[PDB]
RNA sequence: GGGGAGUGAAAUAGAACCUGAAACCGUAUGCGUACAAGCAGUGGGAGCCUACUUGUUAGGUGACUGCGUACCUUUUGUAU
RNA sequence: AACCCACUCCCGUUGAAAAGGUAGGGGAUGACUUGUGGAUCGGAGUGAAAGGCUAAUCAAGCUCGGAGAUAGCUGGUUCUC
RNA sequence: CAGGUGGUCGGGUAGAGAAUACCAAGGCGCUUGAGAGAACUCGGGUGAAGGAACUAGGCAAAAUGGCACCGUAACUUCGG
RNA sequence: CCUUGUCGGGUAAGUUCCGACCUGCACGAAUGGCGUAACGAUGGCGGCGCUGUCUCCACCCGAGACUCAGUGAAAUUGAA
RNA sequence: GAUGUCGGCUCAUCACAUCCUGGGGCUGAAGCCGGUCCCAAGGGUAUGGCUGUUCGCCAUUUAAAGUGGUACGCGAGCUGGGUUUAGAACGUCGUGAGACAGUUCGGUCCCUAUCUGCCGUGGACGUUUGAGAUUUGAGAGGGGCUGCUCCUAGUACGAGAGGACCGGAGUGGACGAACCUCUGGUGUUCCGGUUGUCACGCCAGUGGCAUUGCCGGGUAGCUAUGUUCGGAAAAGAUAACCGCUGAAAGCAUCUAAGCGGGAAACUUGCCUCAAGAUGAGAUCUCACUGGGAACUUGAUUCCCCUGAAGGGCCGUCGAAGACUACGACGUUGAUAGGCUGGGUGUGUAAGCGUUGUGAGGCGUUGAGCUAACCAGUACUAAUGGCCCGUGAGGCUUGACC
């Protein structure tokens, strides 16, 4: 179980003893249960949620009927949460209330798309020398493989292209503040993605 | 100081005037050493009679960097000049007298003698 | 409009009006050895960020013959209070040229009187 | 990577852009309808419209702040006397961009850019 | 860096199995009744029920 | 540059002009091709499509399947 | 500085260029640089000498002949049983 | 065709200058353009903290840069 | 040659450098022997300054790359 | 009818004959240390001075600075210092041209990738009517390192000297991922100062050109050197090793039956991709409920009507991007630009007054200007256009109708 919110940028909190703790603030408009997938009817236990406000003209008839079984009147995206043993009816509303402070949590978003990186930026390679006789290749990868054994490049060779919008989980981030009146998690540190990207906050896998 | 071959001043009374870091002690290849870290120096320039002579491989604590040390709120102290305090084998400072300020990050279990002598 | 309110609830007052070029005395908090006390830090304000809660100011002091710049965080509770000692004429916002001037060359003029 | 980076390079130095854009501003303030490439039309609207907003207020400081960035006497006179009394009650959007086919020699997507009450 | 074998008809044509064309964004003015590109001024200078040039 | 009309026995003899091959490039029709590994064939072989007139035929494709490393020249020897 | 040169890097190497460009570099009133005209030529010139140069050619130019040189070498040698 | 090709003239302001910079008279926009703003590549700009640890080698770069005055070592063929 | 000979200096560390030693494989007096101020786009060592050479690269600016329109090569190639 | 060296750089990949870290046995192992031999390949595994060096010798580190295969890996990836063509010189050999178990200075590194490979990213078709979304996980990849001070405890042990394992934190290093709140870097799209000159008739003001002329700063964005997080714990089946019970072989024996413990190895656990997994899976929801003719009756073909759900073209764009794709929006609209406020940066504009002989000060005035930022606002531009996609989804067999 977890929650779906959007990243509102990073801020800071000073404690009274004087340490500034770096804080990202994950705004969680309250998530609305659409299905409850049971192992009898679906093979596994899970719950679908929704987070608010799509236009009427952007919700298709299949999608509107799915959002009208569950009397939810629902919004951008649909997300899923594998469950162990929890019971949610298909109209319920899970909020930031499933988090306390302290409360180590795992946060996943989509990382910021760097476009088509080179091997220095993508895989932290070394550059060759810039001046000592070096011909045209100052920033290129070096050799790829070995000569005639094997006579081909091994799979998974580190080359260049698209440091992009992959899914990244950042795990064991402490919850600084659960602010349920205006629906906020304040989370210690960095979180993957830009401001306003969708971000999934569920408790820590390494506890 | 922060790197092998960094030249840095000496905040001691009867030793060197310039040392050069030849190694950053600690890990396998530590490339950097800030305030409170332990470098090993060679003495490049010294006074005519004193406890330390020119070209003597010695250990030193870095007390004063111009990259600076950073506090728990994001405040940096940032000196104007790199300086070290030389040390003996059982790492106690050689000089009986310490010049210029040190910072608060240095009063550990081992360098209380430096902060006690400093005019911070 | 959300993170501009997380910020504003922490910015209760600490601060006078000070400019680059001023000489201030900052009263900072220290705690080691089981005590709470104030240590002064007097010098020339050379820089100012004005980023709301993320505001900072650099201040240059020449103590025991060596320079030291401290970039304070303005709304941190370590900066307990602030007081402008004398205030100066600089017609700049960032006085970094004072890092090369040494003695009488690094003196800030008083037209602002 | 140009994340959130406005402006476009148009295969030019910055001084070349500044000359070309205040040329297009002056030519549009005299003719009130010119014909240009669609990206240069998209970037003209960020140069030319603050000049009309500036021209909605007669000051000496406004007419030589207009003059140092549209540097022709005729366009400072066309502003502050014609364009700026006309556009005095319109909150922005003093010019529109209408796509008009493609250039014959290139395929440069063309656009007309037109002052709105012409 | 050259080929060691000339390429056949078949692989030459399979390469260019992708470079066929489209431009179907045409539409008709309700006023004049002529075809023009979408979101573009007409070749007789009209645009959304109004002459503009 | 053509589409006609005329001339001519003939213009797919129209001036780059008799004939007008092959390489190479197209359009049309039939059949086969998007879970299948290699000298591209060959032996087996279903299906489909055309002409016939029907059948124990003729033409065209050839799913699937057994075997299968071009030609030359040089060599003791070459898929090499 | 012009002019003459060509020490270094980088580019260029299917070049803009069959020897260059851009940054820097050497000489720059002389044993200097250069125009125009003339002289020296193939075991023969000229050479502050390197086998340098002699029309993008040089341990003996180019062209035409002897000439279809010679090749114990290489390559090739065409329808059928 | 970024090359080569003898001689003549030569304005303003700054400048020793025919260097150089902005200009006059005069000439020109170098015969593919439009977008876009990845890797990489080229020609540049700035760069925290170190300051030759780079490398075969300070290669490249960075630096120094003028005029007036003061001052200026070894050595020397008495000119440097 | 042995050889990075040995000793001194320079460096934290020096097969290079400078000063000696003399066991000169294999110096030596116009194929000149020893010195030598000044002069080298000369060889080798060290230093100050100086810095993207480097740790370790980040960003930016133009020119290609990429897409669109027009024109339109090449080396190679038994068939695939 | 050419397979271009040694070394360095850049990038690797495997083995295990294991350098560290992990698990053991024996000991001439009291403890800190060791010696040797098994088991283990998961992750790690110096920077430099010299020399062209590989190596080596030193200097200083580290937990450790492993040994090898890969054309002594790697020049259609770089270098070109050594060897090394043409120049010259030394010593030596030769009458000589010249030569070298030799030294020495100098000396051109070409290729736009067709195919396989590899890293990315799409277009087609197929998944059995089609569609919008959400998914399970067969499989695959990533990850896996380690030091120190302390806490029982100066205890167990040891005459003493000395010194623990085993119990658990908290602070580093190297590496990796994300991020930009902070610290800074950049910021030729912002604001100033300034030199030379030219111009806008001129004074003022300002603008071109001088590398952004030079420079001071600096928004957003990107960013490391900045910030945060990570390696786990746990489980299982084991490797040596340690066994219980236990015969064959009245005993003894880990074993032959049968039961256990046991490591960073292996399978999970952690993160990411993943139904082209042709074995193409599963959920929830939506859409289509018209005739006729020919010939051959899974029935196909043709005509008329009808084209839905939705998808696309197109447009405004994006913290998404080479082109794509992805994502958002398209007047029932904040998608971009402008506008209106704020903010941030710069640093007291112009004009006028005032003082001065003038340069220049003082006011007005933290003024003027202000990019990418924040909030609001339909002023401009996103056109109630077209195209695809159809008309209830074969047959056999079984069970319940």
């Amino acid at each position: 179980i977890g929650v779906v919110g959007r990243k509102c940028g990073m801020t800071r909190i000073f404690t009274e003893e004087g340490v500034s703790i770096p804080v990202t603030v994950i705004e969680v408009e309250p998530n609305r249960v659409t299905q409850f997938k049971t192992e009898e009817t679906d093979g596994y236990r899970a719950v679908q949620v929704t987070a608010g406000e799509r236009r009427a003209s952007r919700v298709t008839k299949a999608q509107a009927g799915h959002f009208a079984k569950a009397n939810v009147a629902a919004g951008r995206g649909v997300w899923e949460f594998r469950l162990g043993e929890e019971q949610y009816a298909a109209g319920d509303q899970i909020t930031v209330d499933l988090f306390q402070a302290g409360q180590m949590v795992d946060v996943t978003g989509e990382s910021k798309g760097k476009g088509f990186a080179g091997t220095i930026k993508r895989w932290n390679f070394r550059g060759q020398d810039n001046t000592h006789g070096n011909s045209v290749s100052h920033r290129v990868p070096g050799s790829i493989g070995q000569c005639q054994t094997p006579g081909r490049v091994f799979k998974g060779k580190k080359m260049s292209g698209h440091l992009g919008a992959e899914r990244v989980t950042v795990q064991s981030l402490e919850i600084v503040r659960v602010d349920a009146e205006r629906n906020l998690l304040l989370v210690k540190g960095a979180v993957p993605g830009a401001t306003g990207g969708d971000v999934i906050v569920r408790p820590a896998a390494k506890a | 100081m922060i790197q092998t071959q960094s030249m840095l001043d000496v905040a001691d009374n009867s030793g060197a005037r310039r040392v050069m870091c030849i190694k950053v002690l600690g890990g396998s290849h530590r490339r950097y050493a800030g305030i409170g870290d332990i470098i090993k120096v060679t003495v490049k320039e010294a006074i005519p009679r004193g406890k330390v002579k020119k070209g003597q491989v010695m250990t030193a604590v870095v007390v004063r960097t111009k990259h600076g040390v950073r506090r728990t709120d994001g405040s940096i102290i940032r000196f104007d000049g790199n300086a070290a305090v030389l040390l003996n084998n059982k790492q106690e400072p050689i000089g009986t007298r310490i010049f210029g300020p040190v910072t608060r990050e240095l009063r550990t279990e081992k360098f209380m003698k430096i902060v006690s002598l400093a005019p911070e | 409009k959300i993170i501009q309110q997380i910020e504003a609830e922490q910015m209760n007052k600490e601060i006078p009006a000070f400019a680059p070029g001023d000489t201030v005395i900052v009263q900072v908090k220290v705690k080691e050895g089981d005590r709470q006390r104030l240590q002064a830090f007097e010098g020339v304000v050379i820089a100012k960020r004005n980023r709301g809660l993320n505001s900072a100011f650099t201040v240059r002091k020449i103590s025991n013959g060596v320079g030291v710049e401290r970039t304070f965080q303005t709304y941190s509770p370590i900066v307990d209070s602030l007081s402008v000692k004398r205030r100066g004429d600089v017609r700049k916002a960032k006085l970094y040229y004072l890092r090369a001037l040494s003695g009488k060359a690094a003196r800030i003029k008083e037209k602002l009187v | 990577m140009r994340h959130r980076k406005s402006g476009r390079h148009l295969s030019r130095t910055s001084a070349h852009r500044k000359a070309m854009f205040q040329n297009m501003a002056v030519s549009l303030f005299e003719h009130e309808l010119i014909k240009t490439t669609l990206p240069k039309a998209k970037e003209l609207r960020r140069v030319a419209e603050p000049l009309i907003t500036l021209a909605k207020e007669d000051s000496v400081a406004n007419r030589r702040l207009a003059f140092d960035r549209t540097r022709s006497k005729a366009a400072v006179g066309k502003l502050f006397n014609d364009l700026g009394k006309r556009y005095a009650n319109r909150p922005g959007g003093y010019l529109r961009i209408l796509k008009c086919g493609f250039r014959a020699g290139d395929n440069a997507p063309m656009a007309y850019v037109e002052l709105v009450d012409r | 860096a050259v080929q060691q074998n000339k390429k056949s008809r078949s692989a030459r044509d399979m390469r260019r199995s992708h470079d066929a064309l489209e431009s179907n964004a045409l539409s008709v003015e309700k006023s004049t009744g002529e075809v023009h590109l979408r979101h573009h001024v007409s070749p007789d200078g009209f645009y959304r029920g109004r002459k503009v040039v």
